[PDB]
């Protein structure tokens, strides 16, 4: 699903990185880290003024997810 | 060489130590050839050709 | 009456601490007596020179075989170790006299 | 430099025997005696070597954990309800 | 020389005289160093098949 | 205190103790440099002649060098003049001085890419994660103009716009030029640009292991043979009576 | 014509110290580091001389010449890394040479031990001066913090700091001086090392037992030359393992960016063999106290022979002191670990405790350990 060739608005090989990334958002380690990210946003976004924000929980969400993709990313490449 | 004077005792001494001096120069020849791959010399050995 | 200045040491009683330390030191495993491992300074070296031939020659072999054991990183069998009770100071009487002689000589200089 | 064999010390009544290096095996009973030996040697020193370095790992496992834990924040909200 | 074991013939023939002891060292170094490189390189290129410049050269230099 | 994200340990074709560099990826990695990196990043320690025997042939590299004009050689009249580059010429510098570079960008100075693999913690793993790690800034941040959020960059605020995307360039051999694939080739190239000795480093390493693996048991045998006299030595004490 | 009476009226009589020298039979492997240290000197000088044939001390072309060594010179990449990792192997060998003397009481050789400390100081000066040669933002800034410590000296600090610097700060003037100084000092070490042996061969060597080994001396030539050759190979294997499989494992990655006085590195730190001394200096907030503690910790070796208390020389039969010796080694590793970490609240507390324990052990606990056992052995 992207603009390379054939019908369906063409077919550019969607990046395998995107496919692998969503393959690990359902893992237990990554959903719980994403879970803490959601509650952080509600506290910060609804806050009128406060210096806290939500990248540390994002970083933990990234750390779990980005370690997964390294395991099974280079197989699809080349 | 390997002697002191010109006498039968030293002539026997020189002859007795010729085979060792004979093969000692091989180390000086082959070893130097081995060190810098003397081509003219390395072109005659069959396995190293 | 041994071990530590306290009447009772940490690991019960007082005399057994020195016995425990002797086995911990491990110079008996090599077949050496206590005075065979002493540091040889200008004092002890003279006190060795006064040893009787029967006792000095015995010390030489005990050291000689210990270095053989240390060279091979080995120890003597369990029955050939130096018993703590049977270990006797063959050099203390000679050391004491050199202590007495050196003390008199040193103190006589300052007068 | 100085001294040499001949005047080192006075050694008496000691007989030594030795073999030619070509008439004896270089590796005699390597694993039959060396392995039981190393176990004996290690035990004689593991009670004086291991505890000092075991403590360092405990410092490592706590000093490192504290550093990251201190880096992690704590809630500091002053007035709000989510 | 007159023994049915290889090393006895290997010693008396060569190692008996130190002059020929050095000959086997220098000549042995010639044959060892030549075979070791080929031995230790062929294994290296097996680990890296289709990786180095030697294995992807063939699709270049036009007619060569 | 601006917590740092640890780069993941991406497996590589050259991660093993004896694994070598994928020279096919190096050639594709250079295509990223000559089209994307070279626009605003410099590489002043790698020449056009270094690519000979690594990723391009001698004729291929001469064409690459002559493709870019270089300024060198005082004319007999005493003035500078342009000329096509040669093999000996280093990669062109996008800007003459760092001050011009800070003017071209939002003050940030693009680091030299010659050693950027070995001059950063994590090596190619951090660089690969940095190139592909760009993400939308989280709620509650305030990024100045000309600044983008990249968690793998220390401070989580990098001055580099995302330089890699799908079909940003086209590869000669035709592999899918995707965000992840393109970042891998340039990371493979950036390692070679940093450690050209990488292949020979392991090639001599294998020979040393096969040498020390044989000499050490042999040298030990000489030690035991000479010391077997003292190891098998019996002492007897026979004092008189 | 007496084969034993060789070409004596020549330099071979000196070489009798290498062939016919009496040596204890029970010499362990920890003694091999003496010969390894000499090989480290020869290796460092051999690779150093060939490095100096392409290195240029000018600031504008110092870092670029190091790149030219690896990138352009045939086989020049390995020589740069056997030099960078030879210093790592040097201080690995140097610290076990000191440790063996601590354990086996070799400091009773007062002349040799004192020359040993002088030898130690000379190498750490050479290693520090050579680290500034690549000029790579770790060279410039590692030298900046350490050299600025001399400004804490009262009434003469800034006078000699500039006299070291050749200017108001580390610059090209300092860089040229270091390369010339880095060239001369290793040849001084050879002369001192010859003097180091001269004060030892007169009194012989030491044994793990600690007793006199005059009754069981063996010739050096057939037994220890082949023992040192095996020890040399284990050094070459270990050094070559770093060079060919992890050349930058020990060196900091930040050193590969050219020195920039306007920009500071994310973390400032010396090489791994000085990190143990960095922690001690960082322990005390005071500036004058920190530099003194840095020097005292290195110079405390000369004070060790005056602290001996036990009637036994080696620690072989001193179990109480053995527990303390490995506590000191572990603490020295704690100082090394905490030296490379930023100064924050967990490492501030641990840093002070490790440093205060480093001096407390040697100054108080170790001499008290010898006294306790002396009472425990009826003497
Ligand atoms: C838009 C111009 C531009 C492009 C094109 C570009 N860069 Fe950058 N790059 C920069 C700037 C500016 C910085 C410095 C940002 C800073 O230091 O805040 C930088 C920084 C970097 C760094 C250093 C990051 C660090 O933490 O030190 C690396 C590595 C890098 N770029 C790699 C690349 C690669 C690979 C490419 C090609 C895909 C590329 N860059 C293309 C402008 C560019
Ligand atoms: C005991 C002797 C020596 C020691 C401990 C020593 C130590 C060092 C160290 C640690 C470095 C840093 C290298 C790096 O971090 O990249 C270095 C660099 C250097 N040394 Fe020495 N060195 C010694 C002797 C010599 C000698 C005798 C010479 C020249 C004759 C020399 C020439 C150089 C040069 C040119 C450099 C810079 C090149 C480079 O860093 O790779 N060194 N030295
Ligand atoms: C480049 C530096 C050095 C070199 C080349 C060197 C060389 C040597 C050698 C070859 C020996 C004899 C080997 C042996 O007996 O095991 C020795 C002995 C000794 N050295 Fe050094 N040394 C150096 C630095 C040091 C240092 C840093 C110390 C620190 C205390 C030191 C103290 C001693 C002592 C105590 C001995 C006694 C050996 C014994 O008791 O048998 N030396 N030195």
């Amino acid at each position: 699903g992207d603009p390379k060739e054939e019908e369906e608005e063409e077919e550019e090989l969607v990046d395998p990185l995107t496919t692998v990334r969503e393959q690990c958002e359902q893992l237990e380690k990554c959903v719980k880290a994403r879970e803490r990210l959601e509650l952080c946003d509600e506290r910060v976004s609804s806050r009128s003024q406060t210096e806290e924000d939500c990248t540390e929980e994002l970083l933990d969400f990234l750390h779990a997810r980005d370690h997964c993709v390294a395991h099974k990313l280079f197989n699809s490449l080349k | 060489m390997l002697t002191r004077f010109l006498g039968p005792r030293y002539r026997q001494l020189a002859r007795n130590w010729v085979p060792t001096a004979s093969l000692w120069g091989a180390v000086g020849a082959v070893g130097l050839v081995w060190a810098t791959d003397w081509r003219l010399i390395l072109d005659w050995v069959p396995y190293i050709n | 009456m041994a071990g530590r200045p306290a009447v009772s040491a940490s690991s019960r009683w007082l005399e057994g601490i020195r016995k425990w330390y002797y086995n911990a030191a491990g110079f008996n495993k090599l077949g050496l007596m206590r005075d065979d491992t002493i540091h040889e300074n200008d004092d002890v070296k003279e006190a060795i020179r006064r040893l009787p031939e029967n006792l000095y020659d015995d010390r030489v072999f005990r050291i000689k075989r210990a270095l053989d054991l240390s060279m091979r990183q080995q120890i003597l069998p369990k029955e050939q170790w130096t018993k703590y009770e049977e270990d006797k100071s063959y050099l203390e009487p000679y050391l004491k006299e050199v202590i007495r002689e050196r003390k008199e000589r040193e103190e006589w200089a300052k007068k | 430099m100085g001294r040499q064999f001949g005047h080192l010390t006075r050694v008496r009544h000691v007989i030594t025997y030795s073999l030619s290096p070509f008439e004896q095996r270089a590796f005699p009973h390597y694993f039959s005696k060396g392995i039981p030996n190393v176990l004996r040697r290690t035990r004689a020193c593991i009670l004086r070597v291991a505890p000092p370095f075991v403590a360092f790992y405990l410092v490592y496992t706590w000093g490192t954990q504290e550093f990251e834990k201190s880096k992690r924040k704590n809630p500091a909200a002053y007035e709000n309800d989510r | 020389m007159v023994a049915p074991t290889l090393t006895a013939r290997l010693y008396s023939l060569l190692f008996r005289r130190t002059s020929t002891f050095a000959l086997t060292i220098v000549v042995g170094a010639l044959f060892f160093e030549r075979a070791f490189d080929q031995g230790a390189d062929a294994i290296y290129e097996h680990i890296n098949e289709g990786k180095l410049w030697k294995h992807i050269k063939h699709k270049y230099e036009n007619k060569e | 205190s601006d917590l740092e994200l640890h780069p993941p340990s991406y497996p590589w074709s050259h991660r093993g103790l004896l694994s070598s560099l994928d020279h096919t990826s190096i050639r594709r990695g250079f295509q990223v440099y000559k089209q994307v990196c070279s626009s605003c990043h410099s590489m002043d320690y790698v020449a056009y002649r270094h690519l000979v025997g690594v990723c391009y042939t001698e004729d291929e590299a001469k064409a690459l060098a002559e493709e870019v004009e270089v300024q060198d050689g005082p004319n007999e009249d005493g003035e500078m003049f342009m000329r096509p580059g040669k093999l000996s010429d280093y990669f062109p510098k996008p800007y003459p001085n760092p001050e011009a570079a800070r003017a071209a960008n939002n003050g940030a100075l693009p680091p030299d890419l010659s050693y950027i693999v070995r001059a950063r913690h994590g090596g190619e793993d951090y660089v690969f994660s940095l190139l592909t790690g760009y993400c939308e800034p989280p709620t509650g941040v305030s990024l100045r103009e000309g600044l983008y959020f990249n968690p793998y960059f220390p401070g989580q605020a990098i001055g580099m716009a995302p330089p890699i995307y799908n079909e940003v360039l086209e590869f000669d051999d035709g592999t899918p030029a995707t965000m992840s694939q393109v970042a891998k080739d340039v990371c493979t190239f950036l390692r070679w640009a940093a450690e050209p000795e990488h292949d020979h480093r392991k090639r001599m390493g294998l020979k040393m292991l096969l040498m020390m693996g044989l000499l050490l048991p042999l040298v030990y045998a000489m030690k035991r043979h000479k010391w077997s006299v003292l190891k098998s030595r019996k002492l007897a004490y026979r004092p008189p009576k | 014509m007496t084969n034993i009476r060789k070409s004596h009226p020549l330099m071979k009589i000196v070489n009798n110290a290498f062939i016919d020298l009496p040596a204890p039979s029970n010499i362990s492997s920890w003694w091999n580091f003496g010969s390894l240290l000499g090989i480290c000197l020869i290796l460092q000088i051999l690779t150093g001389l060939f490095l100096a044939m392409h290195y240029t001390s000018d600031t504008t072309t110092a870092f670029s010449s190091v790149t030219h060594i690896c990138r352009d010179v045939n086989y020049g990449w390995i020589i740069r890394y056997m030099h960078a990792n030879g210093a790592s192997m040097f201080f690995i060998c140097l610290y076990m040479h000191v440790g063996r003397g601590l354990y086996y009481g070799s400091y009773t050789f007062l002349e040799t031990w004192n020359i040993g400390v002088i030898l130690l100081l000379t190498v750490m000066a050479t290693a520090f001066m050579g680290y500034v040669l690549p000029w790579g933002q770790m060279s410039f800034w590692g030298a900046t913090v350490i050299t600025n410590l001399l400004s804490a000296i009262p009434y003469i600090g800034t006078n000699l700091v500039e006299w070291i610097w050749g200017g108001f700060s580390v610059d090209k003037a300092t860089l040229t001086r270091f390369f010339a100084f880095h060239f001369i000092l290793p040849f001084i070490i050879m002369a001192i090392a010859m003097v180091h042996l001269l004060f030892l061969h007169e009194t012989g060597s030491n044994n793990p037992t600690g007793i006199s080994s005059d009754v069981d001396k063996i010739p050096f030539h057939p037994y220890y030359t082949i023992k040192d050759i095996l020890g040399a190979l284990l050094l070459i294997l270990a050094l070559m393992l770093l060079v060919l499989f992890a050349p930058d494992l020990l060196g900091d990655p930040d050193n590969y960016t050219p020195a920039n006085p306007l920009n500071t590195p994310p973390h400032i730190k010396p090489e791994w063999y000085f990190l143990f001394a960095y922690a001690i200096l960082r322990s005390i907030p005071n500036k004058l106290g920190g530099v003194l503690a840095l020097a005292f910790s290195i110079l405390i070796l000369a004070l060790i022979p005056l602290l001996h208390t036990s009637k036994q020389r080696s620690m072989m039969f001193r179990p109480l002191s053995q527990c303390l010796f490995w506590a000191l080694v572990a603490d020295l590793l704690t100082l090394t670990w905490i030296g490379g970490q930023p100064v924050e609240h967990p490492y501030i507390t641990i840093g002070q405790l490790a440093s205060v324990l480093y001096f407390l052990l040697i100054l108080v606990l170790m001499p008290t350990a010898g006294t306790i056992e002396n009472k425990l052995l009826k003497w």
